[PDB]
């Protein structure tokens, strides 16, 4: 059931977690732009991979902190912008949402929802650059990942915890086989993520269509950079879709 | 040796005629089995198309 009366609820109930107080924040000025790349001047307080707030909704990352300015890349179109504007600085490192309350979602890299479903709930944050757990933390592998093919199950088993390689020419299966092992965990417990880096859009769409029509959906995060994104993003694609694995992994469960 | 030669090719015939329709009887069985299971498979599948 639709009902608008519970919408009017929760508009009322943002606007009462709201808060009107302000917060002094550090500022800087764009001073160069080019292919993505930013030059920024102020910003004495920044931190080496800190995330930047540029104007709209659009942010970008510090790579390199120079004696008298700042070098960052934008996280999305970077044409619309030119010097002098102003960007202010959140303290967060970067940062994207994680919980289990992301499965059968569709997400951009920096953990904006990109189908039409709505807004995103998540459990906090985990940041997108950290370092694995070190030697004795690790447990050695022993339980299988039953995936639907023959001959990987029979030839080329993987244990949980595992990382294997599929390696081949253009147009040889790779996703085909990908997208099947995620469809054969759909009853096995396994919880599974998928990250599309560089992918035509339609395909996007269409292997979507095809882990719905299985009913694996359910059961699967979806990570999402087309071929028409800025390179940034893509780059980052892999280590946000990583950082929300982790999340799975560090409660005693398995993810793929 | 003709008499017996006669009647022993009499009843060779015969059981070429009878084992001809003993394959075709289990042909026929094995279609059925075939055609069943074709049911079958139908309606599994309607059932997973529903819920999609
Ligand atoms: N088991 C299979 N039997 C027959 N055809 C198959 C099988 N698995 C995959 N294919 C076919 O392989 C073709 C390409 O599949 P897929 O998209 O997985 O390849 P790829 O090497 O990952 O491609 P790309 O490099 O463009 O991403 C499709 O036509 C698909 O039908
Ligand atoms: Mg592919």
């Amino acid at each position: 059931q639709l009902n608008s009366t519970e919408i009017s609820e929760l508009i009322k109930q943002r606007i009462a977690q709201f808060n009107v107080v302000s917060e002094a924040h550090n500022e800087g000025t764009i001073v160069s732009v080019s292919d993505g790349v930013i030059r920024i001047h102020g910003l004495a307080d920044a931190m080496q991979g800190e995330m930047i707030s540029l104007p709209g909704n659009r942010y970008a990352i510090a790579l390199n902190l120079e004696r008298d300015s700042v070098g960052a890349v934008v996280m999305g179109p970077y044409a619309d912008l030119a010097e002098g504007m102003k960007v202010k600085a959140t303290g967060r490192i970067l940062e994207v949402p994680v919980g289990r309350g992301l499965l059968g979602r569709v997400v951009n890299t920096l953990g904006a929802p990109i189908d039409g479903k709505g807004p995103l709930d998540h459990d906090g944050f985990s940041a997108v650059e950290a370092i694995a757990p070190g030697v004795i933390e690790r447990q050695s592998v022993d339980q299988p990942v039953q995936t639907g093919y023959k001959a990987v199950d029979s030839m080329i088993p993987i244990g949980r915890g595992q990382r294997e390689l599929i390696i081949g020419d253009r147009q040889t299966g790779k996703t085909a086989l990908a997208i099947d092992a995620i469809i054969n965990q759909r009853d096995s417990g396994i919880k599974a993520i998928y990250v599309a880096i560089g992918q035509k859009a339609s395909t996007i769409s269409n292997v979507v269509r095809k882990l719905e029509e299985h009913g694996a959906l359910a059961n699967t995060i979806v990570v999402v950079a087309t071929a028409s994104e800025s390179a940034a993003l893509q780059y980052l694609a892999p280590y946000a879709g990583a950082a929300m694995g982790e999340y799975f992994r560090d409660r005693g469960e398995d993810a793929l | 040796d003709l008499d017996l030669a006669k009647a022993s090719a009499t009843d060779q015939l015969k059981k070429a005629k009878a084992e001809a329709q003993v394959i075709i009887e289990q042909a026929n069985k094995r279609r059925s089995q075939i055609l069943d299971e074709a049911k079958a498979e139908a309606e599994q599948e309607r059932t997973k198309i529903v819920a999609q």
